[PDB]
């Protein structure tokens, strides 16, 4: 349910989809706080279907996490028509789900 | 000389990695952040700058980066410092280690820096050569005050001095 | 390719700061050491080398070197193993610091190695090119008998992978 | 009592003054072992005097120190005729002591 892009080209094409909300979970694979994200954003996921969620390893892509002044994982990224609508910094499971709640 | 000159940030830029008080009570993910010099001098009206050989070495960690992060509360609050910037040639997640290690737990007015292949350090001349086109930083200190440099130091002895490049210097220059 | 061919030490060096057990629980001034790769090769039989991009940067502190400290009693005792080198750019101060702080107790066996402008690891083509002429290590391993490299790996992509450099990968090997 | 030797010159000259025992404490200014074991070598010189005691900072003199290949402080090298008869490593004064008495 949460895609992981691998590539900028991913990530640009995940963005450009377009129209309802797209989120991307920046983590990194040392990070323990990413690695208790994780499971919680695939149930955000399942819950809001109207709303794409998306992965993206600030080590395997870091063009695109440093564009995105990622300095801190987790950071859950809210885009609309591939532009920031609101972002939430660290394991924050009730903040990422207002987030949603109130831009999807 | 650089004082009474405008602060030669040029195009340097350097790199450090935050910390928050959250951070030696939770577990955190920081990475390192790249910081034009030119913005966090016109960012900041007064700013310290302290150059350190190395991260970790005996000198720096006894007898020079005490004496910052001792005043640091005093600098802000009593002589209106905006920033203390530790500058080394060290990687960023290593002055990180290095801060903590010496009981920083706020990056906000004290920050540990990069200067990647001691760059910016060598276009000032404070640079310490270690051999066969190896640079180090050298022992000093600078004041820049609204972007003009007001006190800049190197220590002539890095090995043996903390004299010009010392907290106490600079205090006496505020 | 440096497999079954004689290692190539030339008159490469390295620094490295000692640790004993009576560290970290009695207070000591211990000093950089230089050690020629030729002399480390000629007196140790059995070499492991790995190399690290950066002391203290997650992915090795969390996901490499523990398990070279993890597995360093079976590899001597089990394996033959005689030293164990972690090779970095960084200061010997920093590497020690990075040693003590993931358990290393005794360098007897194991030392964290600074190759300084990374010279050695430039000269094997194991480097990490992180930008305006500044090397970092890159993410690899070799294993050295009687003076003959056996193994020799580098992670094509060290952001992401410990594969051909774990020290699961050296063990498979000896 | 304990003559500071502040340059290679200086060294030179103490180790060439010859069939006596001559004493070097390698020290470090940031080094609390030194400092401890600083007073503890000034009674030694005072009990000893047919020795003569001398110390070095290992920061101020390093060339020196890395030929004398001290890699830790305290190190008290004892020499006699300019070469070196034995050395003790740490801030050992009983060691230190023993080491005296049966050299001078």
């Amino acid at each position: 349910m949460v895609t992981q892009l691998k590539s900028a080209s991913e990530y640009d094409s995940a963005l450009a989809s377009g129209d309802k909300l797209v989120v991307v979970d920046f983590f990194a694979t040392w990070c323990g706080p990413s690695k208790m994200i994780a499971p919680m954003i695939e149930k955000f996921a399942e819950q809001y279907s109207d709303a794409a969620f998306y992965k993206l390893d600030v080590d395997e892509v870091s063009d695109v996490a440093q564009k995105a002044e990622v300095s801190s994982m987790p950071t859950l990224i809210f885009y609309k028509g591939g532009k920031e609508v609101t972002r939430v910094v660290g394991a924050n499971p009730a903040a990422i789900k207002q987030a949603i709640a109130s831009n999807v | 000389d650089l004082v009474n000159k405008k602060f030669p940030a040029g195009d340097y830029k350097f790199q450090y990695i935050a910390i928050s008080q959250s951070d030696a009570d939770s577990e955190s993910c920081k990475m390192p952040q790249t910081v034009e010099w030119s913005k966090l001098i016109s960012e900041n009206k007064k700013v310290i700058i302290t150059g350190a050989p190395a991260a970790f070495s005996p000198t720096c960690t006894v007898s020079h980066i005490p004496g910052y992060i001792n005043y640091l509360d005093e600098l802000v609050k009593e002589k209106e410092v905006d920033q203390v910037i530790v500058v080394t040639v060290d990687n960023p997640f290593a002055n990180q280690a290095w801060a903590k290690s010496l009981g920083v737990k706020d990056t906000t007015h004290i920050k540990f820096a990069s200067d990647p292949g001691c760059a910016f350090t060598k276009s000032i001349g404070f640079e310490l050569a270690v051999g066969d086109g190896v640079y180090w930083s050298g022992r000093w200190a600078m004041v820049v005050e609204n972007g003009i440099v007001t006190y800049a130091a190197k220590e002539t002895n890095p090995g043996t001095d903390v004299t010009v490049s010392s907290v106490e210097s600079v205090l006496a220059h505020l």
